[PDB]
């Protein structure tokens, strides 16, 4: 892009796509912070079977991914890429975007996340048998939350998470690069304008999102090997398309 | 396949 008016138009445009595609409004999440699972409800979750809690989490991830697909569809540049590259970007990026969007549903004051209507701590997911992954996700959401990420910042940051020209498989790499650099300009322009450039050094390192995504795939492979009929019969088709 | 349908609709 040439001149601040085109960059600023991009900023507004990205922010609007984000707002139209967030599953939960931020104030609905904040208004729920006192609604916290009782210890008896926590115990109830801990006693659910591994396979039932996997199914539930997969369903919830699938719904979050659907909103990310709509997000990508509303970024003009994205829908200008060829279909192969759209799919490449979405298969590598969708989970990373959801992982970023989850910080909004995380309360750093008590280390809880909004899940199935109330806030609960990481002990809520014990039945999954993936304590390392869960703990890493909570840690990631705590990092971002410490930054006090604004809605506008999440918009712009998650547009960049998705439009990543380093994804293996991209055919029009140069085109993705150009889009990535315009979105980087937009993000950094907005940071400069809002006096928020101090967060650049505090953003999680390159590789942290990859690490969560790869742990997620690794834990999935173990679960699937234990309960292959559950995955086939009861995991959402989109989930399996992205991760199995 | 599901992605392709979500992107097309």
């Amino acid at each position: 892009y040439a001149s601040l008016t085109e960059i600023e138009h991009l900023v507004q445009s990205v922010c609007k796509s984000y707002r139209e595609t967030c599953q939960l409004r931020l104030e609905d999440l904040l208004r729920q912070r006192s609604n916290i699972f009782s210890r008896e409800e926590v115990t109830g979750y801990q006693r659910k079977s591994m396979w039932e809690m996997w199914e539930r989490c997969a369903h919830h991830l699938t719904e979050a991914i659907q909103y990310v697909v709509e997000f990508a569809k509303r970024l003009s540049g994205f829908m200008e890429l060829c279909q192969n590259d759209q799919i490449v970007l979405l298969k590598a990026g969708a989970m990373e975007v959801v992982l970023v969007r989850m910080c909004r549903a995380y309360n750093a004051d008590n280390r809880t996340v909004f899940f199935e209507g109330k806030y609960g701590g990481m002990e809520l997911f014990r039945a999954l048998g993936c304590s390392e992954l869960i703990s890493s996700i909570f840690d990631f959401s705590h990092s971002l939350s410490a930054l006090h990420f604004s809605e506008d910042e999440i918009a712009l940051y998650t547009a960049l998470v998705l439009i990543n020209a380093h994804r293996p498989g991209l055919q029009e790499k140069r085109k993705v690069e150009q889009l990535q650099y315009n979105l980087e300009l937009a993000f950094h322009h907005h940071l400069c304008k809002t006096h928020r450039q101090s967060i650049l050094a505090k953003l999680p390192p390159k590789g942290k999102l990859r690490s969560l995504c790869s742990q997620h795939v690794e834990r999935l492979q173990i679960f699937q090997h234990l309960h292959p009929i559950v995955v086939q019969a009861a995991f959402p088709p989109l989930y399996k398309e992205l991760f199995s | 396949k599901i992605l392709h349908r979500l992107l097309q609709e």
